[PDB]
């Protein structure tokens, strides 16, 4: 994908609730620091929903893009209220922009 | 004297489903032209410029109103209130040109409802048969809210809605979505997190946040969040009265409530004004483009 549209894209779509870098804002949502192996949720005293906690599914990237295309179709009662990528090409550029910030 | 009344002619050889495809050429181009005011959508656009247009009638007249449609002509075009609902008008320009059987007043009303469905709001049922009427009817400019004003001020304008402090509040949920413009009406900040979601955030974030008195940058007094939200004055006025304040926690701890409030509370917003016969059809519930398979 293309990791410099993906700034973009999280910075109008994402940052308003998610923070990707060091410490743990938890604005409305979690931090997403290290999204490499997470299952559900993390354990920082953030309050998740029962949601994601069911069925634990490892963070890859051809899950999440699920998870990015229809957020409560993939995990039906999630918190996170988020439209969702409706598109491919852009999905590949976010991704690709997390994964570089996740050392 | 006698007052005006706006009879609703269904229009003609028109059934559920050429509705239907109208809601979904308008579903769609909210889904293409994803990148509009930094990817927000024209989603909360079309529905303020669904309120602006229902927001001009008068019940003691009958003057005004989303039957007419009169948004075409000039004169309600460049109020100093509806600054900005110009994309929402072009938005719908060359959906108006796929359908030209369809009344103005049909696709103003029908573009604010499209907006709240596929922004995974309560599905808002909806009726058929405005009529475009002339420019001699065109409403004047003012009949619109002030942003800097209190909760009596809330309260007395939309009596003349006709709307009770049960409707208002619910209302009130829906400015949730979007934001505020300094270059539009001075004001500036987003209204929430979710910027095109429709929850009731709206409820929580009013009253869970820290809010404070602050200036903007066009000297006008605005309430700032420790987090980045923003209200104007006439919407922070909700929680210094205290029948609002019933409402708004009401509101804030159960979501099902206000979807279920805000759809009739909405439909009755768009549908002031507007006659009725009794061979007209039962209202309209469409599908959003994620029951259709999209
Ligand atoms: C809030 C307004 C918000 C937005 C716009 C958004 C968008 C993107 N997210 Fe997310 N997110 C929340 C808020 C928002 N997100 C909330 C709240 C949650 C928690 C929900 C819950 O069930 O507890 C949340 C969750 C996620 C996750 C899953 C993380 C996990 O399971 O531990 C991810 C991967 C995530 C990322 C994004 C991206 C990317 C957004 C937009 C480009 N959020
Ligand atoms: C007294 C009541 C209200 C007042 C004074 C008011 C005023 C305003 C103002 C000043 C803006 C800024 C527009 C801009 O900067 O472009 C705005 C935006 C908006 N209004 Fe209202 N509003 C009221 C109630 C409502 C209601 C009842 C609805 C819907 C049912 C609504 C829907 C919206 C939406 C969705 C936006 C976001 C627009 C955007 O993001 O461009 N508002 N409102």
């Amino acid at each position: 994908g293309s990791a410099k549209k993906g700034a973009t894209l999280f910075k109008t779509r994402c940052l308003q609730c998610h923070t990707v870098e060091k410490g743990g804002p938890h604005k409305v949502g979690p931090n997403l620091h290290g999204i490499f192996g997470r299952h559900s949720g993390q354990a920082e005293g953030y309050s998740y929903t029962d949601a994601n906690i069911k069925k634990n599914v490892l963070w890859d990237e051809n899950n999440m893009s699920e998870y990015l295309t229809n957020p409560k179709k993939y995990i039906p009662g999630t918190k996170m209220a988020f439209g969702g990528l409706k598109k491919e090409k852009d999905r590949n550029d976010l991704i690709t922009y997390l994964k570089k910030a996740c050392e | 004297t006698t007052p005006l009344v706006h009879v609703a002619s269904v229009e003609k050889g028109r059934s559920y489903e050429d509705f239907q495809k109208v809601y979904n050429a308008i579903a769609l181009k909210l889904r293409e032209d994803d990148e509009y005011d930094n990817y927000i959508g024209y989603g909360p656009v079309l529905v303020r410029l669904a309120w602006h247009i229902s927001g001009t009638w008068d019940k003691h007249d009958n003057t005004g109103g989303s039957y007419g449609g009169t948004y075409r002509f000039k004169k309600e075009f460049n109020d100093p209130s509806n600054a900005g609902l110009q994309n929402g008008f072009k938005f719908l320009e060359p959906i108006h040109k796929e359908f030209p059987w369809i009344s103005s007043g049909d696709l103003f009303s029908l573009g604010g409802v499209t907006a709240v469905q596929e922004m995974q709001g309560p599905k808002i049922p909806w009726r058929c048969g405005r009529v475009d009427t002339p420019e001699d009817t065109t409403p004047d400019n003012g009949r619109l809210p002030d942003a800097d004003k209190d909760a009596g001020y809330v309260r007395t304008f939309f009596q003349r809605l006709n709307m009770n402090d049960r409707e208002v509040v619910a209302l009130m949920g829906a400015h949730a979505l979007g934001k505020t413009h300094l270059k539009n009406s001075g004001y500036e900040g987003p209204y929430g997190a979710a910027n095109n979601v429709f929850t009731n955030e709206f409820y929580l974030n009013l009253l869970n946040e820290d809010w404070k008195l602050e200036k903007n940058d066009a000297n006008n007094e605005q309430w700032d969040s420790k987090s980045g939200y923003m209200m104007h004055p006439t919407d922070y006025s909700l929680i210094q009265d205290p029948k609002y304040l019933s409402i708004v926690k009401e509101y804030a701890n159960d979501q099902d409530k206000f979807f279920k409030d805000f759809s009739k509370a909405f439909e009755k917003l768009l549908e002031n004004g507007i006659t009725f016969p009794k061979d007209a059809p039962s209202p309209f519930i469409f599908k959003t483009l994620e029951e259709q398979g999209l």
